[PDB]
């Protein structure tokens, strides 16, 4: 469960990000697929070169999905719902697959914010990127 | 395992721009904080009430450099790592049960600490080099469960 | 999410075991105990040999909280609260371990309830125990 | 990986009396049921709508029964599993790119499978020592990531 400091310190440090939200996406996915190689095969239709539109593209959706979370995170089950029905039915994303995301996309935040990324911060965005993954995983069948 | 010269020229590089006194404990320190079941193995390092209890304790910052120091050991035997980390296999799986996920845990937080430390150096490339590395050193700390 | 048929699952095979409740749960203690030795340090004021009556004891105290989690399926959050805190908070129980637990469960079950351990119920019930082991690990602190 | 004499005995005690042509199609389809993601891997096996379709699938029996024909390899050469799972490995992480988490679920599922299948027989220290097999067959699977 998210703590109301754990939420305060989640919206502080996402409210830093700003216009770069897309941004940040994008370069998280790029850090997962460079890390991580088993995640490319869910994006055969990509290409995952760096630079690409189609992962810049993604990258905004992947942040507007997060920002959705931050915006409405004592509803998050209900926000996401859509969210969770695609990634656990019709794409089938191994549930292993989250951490790795939820990780570059820490890794990514402590390359841009050095200052918001305190010890307690990053603590609170682990347990609000495992809340999200817990939702998006929520709906297999 | 298996890094190309280009990985191996990115990892030894910002290996010789960390600070060895200062990484490791903020690797251990954040490890506790980040996963707080973790303090299970630590009770004798004293106060771990507070993030900046934990950061700042003594104990944590001195174990955190012998932490680092064997990233070190094992950035200088990447093709040897099990023999390497036998001593501490032992220590870690055989005396101290430690779960090996938690070996995977750390090492993505040295990732954190890295990428908070050097910022947009720290690139994609980069990482993906440096994620071979904690792995192997994982796998390598776990060889006495296998 | 567990589903009707998921609820309709658990609580029919968790009907079956009746009396034999406790002893399935000192069983599944066992099976971890064995096979996963990493598991044995959360007890060293234990005997955890074959016959220990403190394990014989423990297992009927996991068989009524399991039991309680069915009987508020809906609501497991807060009828597991308090068990969430002392797992997390006091004992510091590392979340690999509810997996080992979980599935040292689902074998006690398969190896005692043969008609009603179908695939789908195999399937219900690990639902179950994940969505216990979630609860009981949200605390960490 | 090391089995005692008492656990080697054990567990080829109890695989002699397995249906060979059987058990891996029912782990297989419990994977396929308990763990939909899975299904990713197996479109062209076509039903798998239901857990009834899953488990009356002919090819998921099939396949089924190479899996468990690997899993008897392996028990003949438990000192060397990483080699006679070296091509099973290039295949799975290679070229299929299955996350190895997937590979310790399928060891389980075949553990529970057992359970079913054999009851009372399948005691807590035979459950121990087939754990130690799907491990050691789990890590050598995927040698490749390594
Ligand atoms: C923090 C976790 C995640 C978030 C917030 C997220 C968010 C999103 C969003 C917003 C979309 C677009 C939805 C739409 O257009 O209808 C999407 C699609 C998709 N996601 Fe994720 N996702 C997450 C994790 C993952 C992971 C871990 C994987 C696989 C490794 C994955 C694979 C995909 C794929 C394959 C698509 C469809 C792309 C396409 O076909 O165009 N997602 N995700
Ligand atoms: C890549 C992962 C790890 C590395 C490289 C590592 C390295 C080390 C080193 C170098 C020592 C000093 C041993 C000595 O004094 O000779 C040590 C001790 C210790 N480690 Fe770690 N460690 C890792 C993960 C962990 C984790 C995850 C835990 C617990 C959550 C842990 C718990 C301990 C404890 C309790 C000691 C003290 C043992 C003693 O003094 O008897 N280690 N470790
Ligand atoms: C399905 C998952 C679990 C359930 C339902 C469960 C249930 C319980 C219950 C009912 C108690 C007694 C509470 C009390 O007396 O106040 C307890 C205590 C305890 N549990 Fe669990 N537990 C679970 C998982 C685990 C796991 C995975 C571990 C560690 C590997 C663990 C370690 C302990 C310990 C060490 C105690 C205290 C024993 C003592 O000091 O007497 N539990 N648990
Ligand atoms: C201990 C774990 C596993 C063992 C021992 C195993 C064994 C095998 C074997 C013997 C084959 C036949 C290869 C051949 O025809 O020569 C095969 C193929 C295959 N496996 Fe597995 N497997 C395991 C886990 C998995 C998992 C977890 C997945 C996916 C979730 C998977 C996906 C596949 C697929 C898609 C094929 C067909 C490949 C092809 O025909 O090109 N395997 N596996």
């Amino acid at each position: 469960v998210l703590s109301p400091a754990d939420k305060t310190n989640v919206k502080a440090a996402w409210g830093k990000v700003g216009a770069h939200a897309g941004e940040y996406g994008a370069e998280a996915l790029e850090r997962m697929f460079l890390s991580f190689p088993t995640t490319k095969t869910y994006f055969p239709h990509f290409d995952l070169s760096h630079g690409s539109a189609q992962v810049k593209g993604h990258g905004k959706k992947v942040a507007d999905a997060l920002t959705n979370a931050v915006a409405h995170v004592d509803d998050m089950p209900n926000a996401l719902s859509a969210l969770s029905d695609l990634h656990a039915h019709k794409l089938r994303v191994d549930p292993v697959n989250f951490k790795l995301l939820s990780h570059c996309l820490l890794v990514t935040l402590a390359a841009h914010l050095p200052a918001e990324f305190t010890p307690a911060v990053h603590a609170s965005l682990d347990k609000f990127l495992a809340s999200v993954s817990t939702v998006l995983t929520s709906k297999y069948r | 395992v298996h890094l190309t010269p280009k990985e191996k020229s990115a990892v030894t590089a910002l290996w010789g721009k960390v600070n060895v006194d200062e990484v490791g404990g903020e690797a251990l320190g954040r490890l506790l904080v980040v996963y707080p079941w973790t303090q299970r193995f630590f009770e004798s390092f004293g106060d771990l009430s507070t993030p900046d209890a934990v950061m700042g304790n003594p104990k944590v910052k001195a174990h955190g450099k012998k932490v680092l120091g064997a990233f070190s050991d094992g950035l200088a035997h990447l093709d040897n790592l099990k023999g390497t980390f036998a001593t501490l296999s032992e220590l870690h799986c055989d005396k101290l049960h430690v779960d090996p996920e938690n070996f995977r845990l750390l090492g993505n937080v040295l990732v954190c600490v890295l990428a908070h430390h050097f910022g947009k150096e720290f690139t994609p490339p980069v990482q993906a080099a440096y994620q071979k590395v904690v792995a192997g050193v994982a796998n390598a700390l776990a060889h006495k469960y296998h």
